[PDB]
């Protein structure tokens, strides 16, 4: 999926925070790599995508 | 007269005593009380303490 890089800190075990509890929980017990890039060259567009 | 016997009924009062006192230590946690922890810290810190 696609987030704002400020909200990244969310997407980790045990969290809390609109994306965290509205959008993608991990659980507590998590196995796992989370991975993430800046896409700003693809995802992003003038007045806005 | 019967020092054996009230000694053996203090000693186990002073045993209690000192099993129920215990509850009020922090034992290094930022609190004693543990509903007060679950209000402070989110999941992950809160299991910690």
């Amino acid at each position: 999926f696609v987030i704002r890089g400020d909200e990244v800190r969310q997407i980790a075990p045990g969290q809390t925070g609109k994306i965290a509890d509205y959008n993608y929980k991990l659980p507590d017990d998590f196995t796992g790599c989370v991975i993430a890039w800046n896409s700003n060259n693809l995802d992003s567009k003038v007045g806005g995508n | 007269a019967l020092g054996k016997l009230q000694d053996v009924v203090n000693q186990n009062a002073q045993a209690l005593n000192t099993l129920v006192k215990q509850l009020s230590s922090n034992f290094g946690a930022i609190s004693s009380v543990l509903n007060d922890i679950l209000a402070r810290l989110d999941k992950v810190e809160a299991e910690v303490q």
